[PDB]
C-alpha cells in the first residue's frame, strides 16, 4: 500500500530521503601501505 | 605485551601455563545431562575437570572434554558479539 | 616510515620458541595445578 | 585489471629521464639523484661505495614507494668537492672492481675445470 | 569532431581525478565522526 | 553457412540449420557442443 | 676513496651448482651480485604461445603457463639475441626469438605424455634441458590432441619468473657471527653452519667491533637453463652494463646542467 | 592470478588479504636459498591465540624434511611440541623452527631469528 | 529423527573390540567383514542422546580401564575416537585443540569458502561461479580424518613456506606479503 | 592437478620428477628416500612432490567432449 | 585377545570401516530411501 | 574523550619500543639509511 511504501526502513523517508544511493562513489577492498601519509589514500587507476 | 601493541598478560598465561576456568553465563559448565556435565563423568561431580576448569595450555593442547568446554565458552563469546550489534545500533539511532 | 625501515634491519617475529617455558617453570605450573586440585577435592569432602 | 604490466620495473618511456639531479637547498653541497626505473639493486651499491669516500658527509638512498619504480640517492659531500663528482667516481669504482672481479672469476673457472 | 573541443573561459570539464584530489573515505558502520574522513588521492597501480 | 556441432554423448559432428530442432542423427541426443573457434588465439606464457 | 680488490675462491663446480667465496668486497656489492643472479641474468624462455588446436583436459592458458616455465638451453644464444621489443623486425624474427612447434595427437589406448621432448625447435642450440626424465607438459587420453606454435624470447627475472636461471642462490656472510648482526637468545640451541670453523664446545665466535662483512659464501644452483658459472659471468657483465648506462645518463645530465 | 586485495587464509581462522607482492630478490631468504611464499604478521598470533598455526608450521618442517605427511589429529598424546622439536633438531635445524633470514634489500642478516616453515594456505 | 552415534561396548572393565576383529577388519574386500558385521557381533552399538544420560562412557581405553586410584570402574561404553566429535569442516584443522575456539569457528566458516577442485567432473558441469585451482596440494600436516572426507583427493589450497616476520609493513593488520616469483610459477 | 614445472619457492625444475617419484614409491622405498634419491635437498622442493595429488588421472577417465 | 597399545592404529581401522560402509550422507539417502520405500505406501493406504 | 584516536598501531609500536631502548646502537650507514626517510629533517646529522 502507500502507507507500506512509506512506513518501512526501506521506505521513502528513511530508505530514499534520508539515506539514498549516490553517484561518484567507489567501493573496493583496503590493503595496508605505510609509505604514504596519514591523509593520503591510494586509489586505483580504474576507479580514478 | 610490554609495548601494548597486541595482547595482554592473560594471553601469555593461557598460551604458556593454563587456559583456566571455562564459564557459561558467568558460572561454571552447567549439568546438561542428568547431574553430570558430559557422559564421561560420574554423576554429581563438582570437581575441577568435570565442571569446566581447563588445566592444560594452548601449547600442550586440550583434552576432548576440555576442548568441548572451551568451545562452550567460545560460543558464549560469539553469541555476545552477534547479538550485541543490532541493539547497540538502534541505541545509536535513537540517540542521534 | 623510519621505524619500519629500522625494523628491516632489526626484524621482529613470533614463534613456537616464544611459547615454551623451561622445565622448572612447567614443574611449578604442574605443582600449582596439583595443589589447587587437591584443595578443591578437600573442599568437596568438607562439603559432603 | 589494474595490474601494472611487467615491463614497468625497468623500461622507461618518452619524457622520462633516467637520472634527475636536484640541488638540495637545506645544507650546502648536497644533491638528490632521482633514478627512474631502478631499485635497491642499484642504489644499495651506490650507497655503500659513497660511504667509502672520506669526503662524503652523507650518503643515503630511499625508494619512495615499492610500487613506483624510482629511487632517490641523497649525497652531501665536503665543500670544495662536488657531489656529482663523488657520484661519478662511485660508478667508476664499481665498474673497476666488478670488471676485476669478473676477470678473477674467469681465472678461477680456468683453474677449476682444468684441474 | 575536433571543432567543438575548443575551450574558452567558463566551460566545465569533468576530468578524471588525479593526485591531490580530496575524497571522503568511510566504513560501515559509521559510528563516530572519525569513521568518515577526508583523504588526498594518490594514484597507485593495483586495484585496492 | 551451416554450423558444426559435436553431438554430446556421440562425440560425432553434424551440420545444423537456423530454426532446426537440436537432434543428433546417430541417437537423437539433445545436447550439442559447439566446435572451437577458427580464429587465432595467442597467449602470453606469463 | 676507491674500490677494494675482491677475490674469488671456488670450492666446487658441478653441472648443477657452483659454490664459491668472494673475499674483500662490501656487503651491498655481494647482495647485489646475488640479486642479479636472481633477476638480471637474461635467458631464453617461451613467451608467445599460439594454440592451433587443443582437446586436452587442461585449458589453454594452463598449457601456455606450463610452457612458460620450461627451461631452455640458452648458454650462448642469449648473448646474440636482441630483446624482442628492441628488434626492428616485422614483429618476430630469428634474431630475437626461437620457434618451437608442438603437434601431438594421442591415437592409442595408453595415456600419452606430451613431454618437453615434443617441443621441436628450429634452432638446434636452444632446446629444452631434458639421464633425467622429460618435463611433463600435459597428459592425453585417446582422441585428444594439441597443436601449437611457441616463440621464445630473451628476458630476465624482473620481467617474469620464467626467465630466472637459478634454482637457488644460497648466500651467507660471517657464519659464526663474530659481527653479531644476528643475536641469538640461546646460541647453544643453534646449529653450526657449513662454513663454521669453531669446535663443538664453542657456540658462536667472540665479538669484534672493528670487523666488517667480508668473505661471502655463495652456492648458485642453476635450473639447467645456463651453466652455473655463466650465470655468474652474465650477472657480472649485466651489473657492469647497468652501471655503465647509469654513468652515460649521468654524463648527459651533468653536461645538461653545466 | 593472485594480486593484492586477494583474500587468503590459513587452516586456523588466520585470514588476510595480500598486502603487497615482492619479487624473489626482494623477499628475505635463509642461509640456503629458501625465500618465503607468504609472510604473515607476527601480531596476528598473540591475541587470536592460534598456537596450532605455529605447531602446524613446525610439524610442517619436520614433515617436509622427513619425507612423510605428518599427523595432526587433535587428541593424540603421542605428538607434543617437544617430540616435534626433537625430530626437527635431527635435520640440522633449530629446535623451534626459527631460522636466520637474511634481508632481501640490504643483505644484512636480520637481528631477530624469523620463524619460518611450511603451512597450508587456502585461497578464498 | 533421533540422532545417535556408535560407541564401543565395555563389559566388566574390558572392551569387546578384540584383536580378532581388527584382524578380520584389516582384511576387507577379502573376508567381506564390514562395519555391519561388527555391529552384528555385539561390539559397537548406536547410542542416542537420551541413552547418553544413562551411560558411563570411557573416553579412551588406555587410560580408563586400567586400575588406578579408581574414578568409577563402572564403564558401559567407550568412545571410539574423540576426534569424531568434530564436524566435516572442523576435521580439516590441524591441531584444533591447540587453537582458541572462536578461531576454530572462523576456520569452519572459511573452509567452506576456499577455492579448490570442488568436483571431479567440473569440465562437464555448467555451474555458475565455479572456482577451481591450478595446482592444489594435500596438506603436509594432515589429520587422520581427512582420509575419510577424501580431502587428499579433491583438496583446497597449497602448502606454502610462510615466515612470520615483521617486514616493510604490508603485513600489518591481518594482511600478508606474497612472493611475486612464486605467483608467477603458478 | 598436473605436477608443477617449477618449485614455487626455488624455481627448481620439479616437473620432470613425478613419474620417477611414482617409480621409486612402487619400487619399495620410503617417501623420504625417494625424494633425495631424486635429489631434492631443500624441503620446499620436497613438499612439491611429497604433497602433490595427481588429479589429472581422474580427469582423463571422462570421454573427451570434442572428437 | 585385547589391544594394549596398538589401539591408536586399531581405532582408525574401525573408523575407516565405518566410512567405507556408511559414508558421509547416509542420513539423506537412508531417509529418502525409507520414505519412498515405505512411507509413500503408508500415506496411500492411510487415506 | 579529549584524547587522540590515531595513535601508533601494532608493528610500528613494537618496533619503536625495541628501537628506543637503551642498548640500541646504530652504525653510520644505518643512520644514513634511517635519516633518508625523515620528511622533517633539516640535513644535519647529529653528534653521536
Ligand atoms: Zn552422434
Ligand atoms: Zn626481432
Ligand atoms: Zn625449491
Amino acid at each position: 500500500s502507500l502507507k507500506q511504501r512509506l512506513k518501512g526502513k526501506e521506505g521513502r523517508v528513511r530508505g530514499n530521503l534520508m539515506g539514498k544511493r549516490v553517484d561518484f562513489s567507489a567501493r573496493t577492498v583496503i590493503t595496508p601501505d605505510p609509505n604514504l601519509s596519514i591523509d593520503q589514500v591510494g586509489v586505483p587507476r580504474s576507479i580514478a | 605485551v610490554v609495548s601494548g601493541a597486541k595482547g595482554s598478560k592473560i594471553n601469555i598465561s593461557q598460551v604458556i601455563a593454563v587456559v583456566g576456568q571455562q564459564n557459561v553465563e558467568g558460572k561454571r559448565i552447567p549439568f546438561g545431562f542428568k547431574h553430570r556435565t558430559l557422559p564421561h563423568f560420574i554423576k554429581d561431580d563438582y570437581g575441577p575437570e568435570s565442571r569446566g576448569f581447563v588445566e592444560n595450555s594452548y601449547l600442550a593442547g586440550l583434552t576432548p572434554t576440555e576442548f568441548f568446554f572451551h568451545a562452550m565458552g567460545g560460543r558464549e563469546g560469539l553469541i555476545d558479539t552477534a547479538v550485541k550489534t543490532a541493539e547497540t545500533g538502534y541505541i545509536q539511532r535513537r540517540l542521534i | 616510515t623510519v621505524i619500519n625501515n629500522w625494523l628491516l634491519i632489526e626484524g621482529h617475529t613470533i614463534g613456537i620458541g616464544d611459547s615454551i617455558a623451561d622445565s622448572k617453570t612447567y614443574q611449578d605450573i604442574q605443582n600449582t595445578i596439583k595443589k589447587a586440585k587437591q584443595d578443591v577435592i578437600e573442599v568437596i569432602e568438607k562439603a559432603h | 585489471m589494474n595490474a601494472p604490466p611487467a615491463f614497468e620495473s625497468f623500461l622507461l618511456f618518452e619524457g622520462e629521464k633516467k637520472i634527475t639531479i636536484n640541488k638540495d637547498t637545506k645544507v650546502p653541497n648536497a644533491c638528490l639523484f632521482t633514478i627512474n626505473k631502478e631499485d635497491h639493486t642499484l642504489g644499495n651499491i651506490i650507497k655503500s661505495q659513497l660511504l667509502k669516500d672520506p669526503q662524503v658527509l652523507f650518503a643515503g638512498y630511499k625508494v619512495p614507494h615499492p610500487l613506483e619504480h624510482k629511487i632517490i640517492i641523497r649525497v652531501q659531500t665536503t665543500p670544495d668537492y662536488s657531489p656529482q663528482e663523488a657520484f661519478t667516481n662511485a660508478i667508476t669504482d664499481l665498474i673497476s672492481e666488478l670488471s676485476l672481479l669478473e676477470e678473477r672469476f674467469r681465472v678461477a673457472i680456468k683453474d677449476k675445470q682444468e684441474g | 569532431k575536433p571543432s567543438d573541443l575548443h575551450l574558452q573561459t567558463g566551460y566545465k570539464v569533468e576530468r578524471h581525478m588525479c593526485d591531490g584530489d580530496i575524497v571522503i573515505f568511510n566504513r560501515q558502520p559509521t559510528l563516530h565522526k572519525m569513521s568518515m574522513m577526508g583523504h588526498r588521492v594518490r594514484i597507485l597501480p593495483w586495484s585496492t | 553457412q551451416p554450423m558444426i556441432y559435436i553431438c554430446g554423448e556421440c562425440h560425432t559432428e553434424n551440420e545444423i540449420k537456423s530454426r532446426d530442432p537440436i537432434r543428433c542423427r546417430e541417437c537423437g541426443y539433445r545436447i550439442m557442443y559447439k566446435k572451437r573457434t577458427k580464429r587465432l588465439v595467442v597467449f602470453d606464457a606469463r | 676513496p676507491y674500490a677494494n680488490q675482491p677475490t674469488v675462491r671456488i670450492t666446487e663446480l658441478t653441472d648443477e651448482n657452483v659454490k664459491f667465496i668472494i673475499e674483500n668486497t662490501d656487503l651491498a656489492v655481494a647482495n647485489s651480485i646475488r640479486r642479479v643472479f636472481i633477476a638480471e641474468v637474461p635467458i631464453i624462455a617461451i613467451d608467445w604461445v599460439q594454440i592451433d588446436a587443443n582437446s586436452s583436459v587442461l585449458h589453454d592458458e594452463f598449457i601456455a603457463h606450463r610452457l612458460g616455465l620450461i627451461p631452455l638451453t640458452s648458454d650462448d644464444i642469449v648473448d646474440k639475441l636482441q630483446y624482442s621489443r628492441d628488434c626492428t623486425c616485422e614483429e618476430f624474427c630469428p634474431e630475437c626469438s626461437v620457434e618451437f612447434t608442438l603437434d601431438v595427437r594421442c591415437n592409442e589406448d595408453q595415456t600419452r605424455h606430451v613431454t618437453s621432448r615434443d617441443l621441436i625447435s628450429n634452432s638446434p642450440r636452444v632446446i629444452p634441458v631434458t639421464e633425467q626424465d622429460d618435463i611433463l607438459i600435459v597428459k592425453l587420453r585417446k582422441g585428444q590432441e594439441l597443436r601449437l606454435r611457441a616463440y621464445a624470447k630473451k628476458g630476465f627475472g624482473k620481467e617474469h619468473a620464467k626467465w630466472n636461471p637459478t634454482a637457488g642462490v644460497a648466500f651467507e656472510y660471517d657464519p659464526d657471527n663474530a659481527l653479531r648482526h644476528t643475536v641469538y637468545p640461546k646460541p647453544e640451541e643453534w646449529p653450526k653452519s657449513e662454513y663454521s670453523e669453531l669446535d663443538e664446545d664453542e657456540s658462536q665466535a667472540p665479538y669484534d667491533p672493528n670487523g666488517k662483512p667480508e668473505r661471502f659464501y655463495y652456492n648458485v644452483e642453476s635450473c639447467g637453463s645456463l651453466r652455473p658459472e655463466t650465470i655468474v659471468l652474465s650477472a657480472l657483465s649485466g651489473l657492469k652494463k647497468k652501471l655503465s648506462d647509469l654513468q652515460t645518463q649521468l654524463s648527459h645530465e651533468i653536461q645538461s646542467d653545466v | 592470478i593472485p594480486q593484492i586485495g586477494d583474500k587468503f587464509a590459513s587452516r586456523h581462522g588466520q585470514k588476510g588479504t595480500c598486502g603487497i607482492q615482492y619479487r624473489q630478490e626482494d623477499m628475505p631468504f635463509t642461509c640456503e636459498g629458501i625465500t618465503p611464499d607468504i609472510i604473515i604478521n607476527p601480531h596476528a598470533i598473540p591475541s587470536r591465540m592460534t598456537i596450532g598455526h605455529l605447531i602446524e608450521c613446525l610439524q610442517g618442517k619436520v614433515s617436509a624434511n622427513k619425507g612423510e605427511i605428518g599427523d595432526a589429529t587433535p587428541f593424540n598424546d603421542a605428538v607434543n611440541v617437544q617430540k616435534i622439536s626433537n625430530l626437527l633438531s635431527d635435520y640440522g635445524y633449530h629446535l623451534r623452527g626459527n631460522e636466520v633470514l637474511y634481508n632481501g634489500f640490504t643483505g644484512r642478516k636480520i637481528t631477530s631469528q624469523i620463524f619460518i616453515g611450511p603451512t597450508y594456505y587456502q585461497r578464498l | 529423527g533421533r540422532i545417535c552415534r556408535p560407541l564401543l561396548i565395555v563389559e566388566k572393565q574390558k572392551l569387546l573390540l578384540k584383536k580378532r576383529h581388527i584382524d578380520q577388519l584389516k582384511e576387507r574386500e577379502y573376508n567381506n567383514y564390514s562395519w555391519q558385521d561388527l555391529v552384528a557381533s555385539g561390539v559397537v552399538e548406536y547410542i542416542d542422546t537420551l541413552e547418553e544420560e544413562t551411560v558411563m562412557l570411557a573416553m579412551t581405553p588406555d587410560d580408563l580401564q586400567e586400575k588406578e586410584v579408581a574414578y568409577c570402574s563402572t564403564y558401559t561404553h567407550c568412545e571410539i575416537h574423540p576426534s569424531m566429535i568434530l564436524g566435516v569442516c572442523a576435521s580439516i584443522i590441524p591441531f584444533p585443540d591447540h587453537n582458541q575456539s572462536p578461531r576454530n569457528t572462523y576456520q569452519s566458516a572459511m573452509g567452506k569458502q576456499a577455492m579448490g577442485v570442488y568436483i571431479t567432473n567440473f569440465h562437464v558441469r555448467m555451474d555458475t561461479l565455479a572456482h577451481v585451482l591450478y595446482y592444489p596440494q594435500k596438506p603436509l600436516v594432515t589429520t587422520r580424518s581427512m582420509e575419510y572426507l577424501r580431502f587428499r583427493e579433491l583438496p583446497a589450497g597449497i602448502n606454502s613456506i610462510v615466515a612470520i616476520a615483521s617486514y616493510t609493513g604490508y603485513n600489518q593488520e591481518d594482511s600478508v606479503i606474497m612472493n611475486r616469483s612464486a605467483v608467477d610459477r603458478g | 592437478m598436473i605436477i608443477p614445472v617449477r618449485c614455487f619457492t626455488c624455481g627448481k625444475i620439479v616437473g620432470n620428477k613425478w613419474e620417477a617419484y611414482l617409480g621409486l614409491l612402487q619400487a619399495e622405498y620410503t617417501e623420504g628416500d625417494a625424494l633425495d634419491a631424486l635429489g631434492l635437498k631443500r624441503y620446499c622442493c620436497r613438499r612439491m612432490l611429497l604433497a602433490h595429488v595427481d588429479l589429472i588421472e581422474k580427469l582423463l577417465n571422462y570421454a573427451p567432449l570434442e572428437k | 585377545e585385547i589391544t594394549p597399545d596398538l589401539w591408536q592404529e586399531a581405532c582408525w581401522i574401525v573408523i575407516s570401516s565405518y566410512f567405507d560402509e556408511k559414508g558421509l550422507v547416509r542420513q539423506q539417502l537412508d531417509s529418502f530411501d525409507e520414505f519412498i520405500q515405505m512411507s509413500v505406501q503408508r500415506i496411500v493406504e492411510d487415506a | 574523550s579529549n584524547r587522540p584516536v590515531m595513535g601508533i598501531v601494532q608493528d610500528t609500536l613494537t618496533a619503536v619500543r625495541k628501537f628506543t631502548k637503551r642498548d640500541v646502537f646504530l652504525e653510520r650507514g644505518e643512520v644514513m639509511n634511517l635519516l633518508m626517510f625523515l620528511s622533517t629533517w633539516d640535513g644535519k646529522v647529529p653528534q653521536p
